[PDB]
RNA sequence: UGACGGAGCCAGCGAGUCUAACCUUGGCCGAGAGGUCUUGGUAAAAACUCCGUCGU
């Protein structure tokens, strides 16, 4: 996933948080990616699409 | 060239490397285009 | 049979990093290296501070 | 009884007479083997030849060969940020803390 | 010039003229 | 020939020149390109096969200035050897390759280097429409380094018959000249176009008009269809531009 | 060798030191091999080429020394190249 | 119909279908001639059933092998096994048994691999 | 027990209407939203066999 955060710094803090898609399929937050910046990891339940949004919930 | 210019060499070679006990050494039209356009999206 | 001078920099010390020819590379590797580590031990730190 | 029949300095350059001309004059920086290729075939310059035996009249045409190119028509080709990302470092760092 | 399989070639292929052909 | 006698168009140029001189960003910018603004969609796909625009009185290059890629039906070893060793093209080409070693041999950021070192590239007309798969995106965006098609001989393809294999360097030397001299341009569907009329530092201001002329000359005749022609109902305005540079009106309707 | 800046170990400069080790400071001396290397390289069989030395050090290094090698004749210079090498694993010209 | 037999030869991932019919010692590999197999350096190896039983056998018969998978060494192992078995196999098959025992006792004591397959099962230790 | 080029040729896994860039220069249409075109830069079977060239 991309333009969820903006440094790798940032992922690191939200590792483990809940991720869902617009279609509802549930995800995580697994691991920060090297190169580029502000890319991470994520494992959902089921496969997502390019269409897809991903969305984490804070308050 | 000149036969002195060999004798030269000659002799430097006799006396043309570390020996005995030496030791190692020591150490504006344009300006005005650009502000049309941007007056034009301005404008709109 | 021809005689070569051994090179060797006096007072050695193996944990004191080689000396370089150019004050900014080795400036700019002293940065490099202190990036590194910072960045290394923040990640580190925040991943123990989240779990 | 009576039968009549090493190293060359081109462009600054020292070559091998023992060396085809081709390959010698490759030694020659910004000179490659197509290049001496072509150069020998404007100068008329047998390639079979070693860098030796080339004479006089050969090595100054290949000297106007190569220091005129375009006069015999070769082809065109043939011719403090690190230190401001540590201070934004140290600045999530306290942050952090 | 036309080649039934590749349509594009008669568009965008280079004209020629004798200028063209005689050498420099 | 309204357009040259306009002082509008000559006094754009000065002002463009001049630009490229004093910005360092239009520094590297080197190419003076014309927008076109046709009153109506051409209704012309982009079929990515350039076309060429005949400038009679000036020519923009010659082959010999520029680093050529020529990209050939496999095997390639008929066109190679005939080509090295005739005397015309025994050094008309930087290289000399088949479409199957091209898409073994480059990938990824190779891609990339092949794009710089090459400043044109022609590909056998049977080949052409295989290489927007191996060339890559790059290439095949902006429209500064599109193949262009080219034909090895002067043979032709028979309905139920089949094309005799040669390779005449004569003609191939003369397609090449034809496309280096004349600018090309490439079909889209709707208003914008952009040619290439001028080269900077090479051309003078009064060479790149004439330039211009014949560029809109040749689009507007419908008598050189369908190679020309295609600027049917006028030309609401044209501008020109580097490749960074801003637009400067030269002609409006 | 040893830190203290590193040095060669030696039975005069350096006692307390191997004492600390355990090493008996008898057996300490690596001036003999400075004085053999001396008077090996500088003879005449090795100006003919015809000698090459090797050094097996008592803690089990092997050293090849070339013949072509020109040593420093003071020892303090020698011990200087030695921490070089025993931790560079080479040293050039 | 034209007497004719079929085998198969194995060897790692490669196979080869070799059919054996009556003709006038027409052999071909993939539909080339046998003398093109490749690499040159193990051609022979697939000549080593035809010259160990002559070529005086092969006149009277056509085979045609057909090889997929595996790489080079395989197929060549697969070639030169399918040959022999259906050499074998036709002469079972079309003429006397006697003969056939002849080029079974010939394979076997020159090379057994050429009639059963060499197979390296796993063996636990 | 090299580099370059060419030529010959050999696998087995793997099939969700699903598979996938970024940053710019400008033309036109559109009340807006936006749409379309243009443009430069950045990123992104092999072994094996044979033949030819250089040469350690």
């Amino acid at each position: 996933i991309k333009d969820m955060f903006s440094s790798a710094m940032e992922v690191a803090r939200f590792e483990g948080a809940q991720i869902k898609t617009v279609s509802g399929i549930r995800g995580e937050i697994k691991r920060a990616l090297s190169k580029p910046e502000g890319h991470y990891r994520a494992a959902f339940e089921d496969k997502i699409l390019m269409s897809d949004i991903v969305i984490l919930r804070s308050w | 060239r000149t036969l002195r210019f060999y004798t030269s060499k000659i002799d430097q070679q006799e006396n043309k490397r570390f020996k005995g006990d030496d030791d190692i050494p020591y150490k504006d039209y344009y300006q005005q285009v650009q502000r049309g356009k941007q007056d034009k999206k301005i404008s709109r | 049979i021809p005689t070569h001078a051994p090179k060797y920099e006096e007072n050695f010390n193996p944990d004191k990093k080689s000396y370089d020819p150019d004050r900014t590379r080795s400036e700019i590797n002293k940065m490099k290296a202190q990036l590194k580590k910072e960045r290394k031990f923040t990640m580190k730190e925040i991943r123990k501070d989240a779990k | 009884s009576l039968v009549v029949q090493h190293i060359l300095r081109l462009l600054n350059t020292n070559v091998d007479g023992n060396i085809k001309i081709v390959y010698a004059l490759t030694t020659i920086k910004g000179v490659g083997r197509r290049y001496s290729n072509l150069v020998c075939k404007k100068a008329d310059v047998d390639l079979h030849k070693r860098a030796g035996e080339l004479t006089q009249e050969e090595l100054e045409r290949i000297v106007q060969i190569m220091q005129n190119p375009t006069h015999y028509k070769i082809p065109a080709w043939f011719l403090t940020l690190a230190n401001n990302v540590e201070s934004k470092l140290r600045d999530d760092l306290e942050r952090l803390k | 010039v036309k080649d039934h399989r590749y349509p594009g070639l008669t568009p965008g292929l280079a004209p020629v003229g004798l200028s063209d052909e005689e050498d420099s | 020939n309204d357009i040259i006698k306009s002082g509008l168009a000559e006094k754009a140029l000065k002002a463009l020149i001049l630009q490229c001189e004093e910005n360092p960003s239009l520094k590297n910018d080197k190419d003076i390109h014309i927008i076109i603004n046709t009153g109506k969609k051409m209704g012309i796909n982009r079929d990515n096969i350039p076309r060429i625009i005949p400038l009679t009185k000036y020519k923009l290059f010659k082959p010999r200035d520029l680093n050529i890629l020529l990209i050939t039906k496999d095997p390639s070893a008929l066109y190679r050897e005939t080509l090295t060793k005739d005397e015309h093209t025994s050094e008309l080409f930087k290289e000399i390759i088949s479409v199957k070693n091209l898409r073994r041999r480059f990938k990824g950021s190779k891609l990339t280097q092949l794009y710089k070192d090459f400043d044109l590239v022609v590909a056998d007309y049977r080949v052409h429409h295989l290489l927007p798969e191996v060339l890559g995106s790059r290439f095949y965006h902006g429209s500064k380094k599109l193949p262009y098609m080219i034909r090895m001989s002067k043979e032709v393809k028979l309905k139920r018959q089949q094309m005799v294999e040669k390779c005449d360097p004569i003609y191939v030397r003369a397609q090449l000249r034809s496309i280096c001299k004349n600018t090309s341009y490439i079909p889209n569907n709707d208003n914008c176009l952009s040619v290439r009329v001028g080269y900077i530092q090479k051309h003078s201001i009064p060479e790149i008009l004439q330039n211009i002329q014949d560029t809109i000359n040749f689009l507007t005749d419908k008598s050189k269809r369908p190679q020309g022609g295609v600027i049917k109902g006028g030309i609401i305005s044209i501008f020109v531009k580097t490749s960074n540079s801003t637009s400067l009106p030269i002609y409006q309707f | 060798t040893h830190k203290i800046k590193y040095v060669l170990l030696n039975c005069d400069d350096h006692q307390g030191l191997l004492k600390k080790m355990g090493r008996d400071i008898s057996e300490a001396r690596p001036d003999i091999t400075h004085q053999c290397l001396l008077t090996l390289l500088d003879s005449p069989i090795n100006k003919a080429g015809k000698l090459q030395v090797y050094i097996q050090t008592s803690r089990g290094i092997l050293i090849e020394v070339n013949p072509t090698v020109r040593i420093p004749r003071t020892f303090k210079r020698f011990s200087g190249l030695m921490v070089q090498l025993l931790h560079k694993l080479s040293i050039r010209s | 119909a034209v007497p004719s037999v079929q085998t198969f030869g194995k060897k790692k991932s490669a196979t080869a279908v070799a059919h054996v019919k009556a003709g006038k010692g027409l052999i071909k590999v993939n539909g080339s001639p046998i003398t093109l197999v490749e690499p040159e350096i193990l051609r022979f190896k697939v000549y080593e059933p035809l010259l160990l039983v002559g070529l005086d056998k092969f006149s009277n018969i056509d085979i045609r092998v057909r090889v997929t998978g595996g790489g080079h060494v395989s197929q060549v192992y697969a070639i030169r096994q399918a040959i022999a078995k259906g050499l074998v196999a036709y002469h079972q098959k079309y003429v006397d048994e006697q003969s056939k025992n002849e080029l079974k006792k010939a394979f076997t004591s020159y090379d057994r691999t050429l009639l059963i397959a060499d197979s390296r099962r796993p063996e636990p230790k």
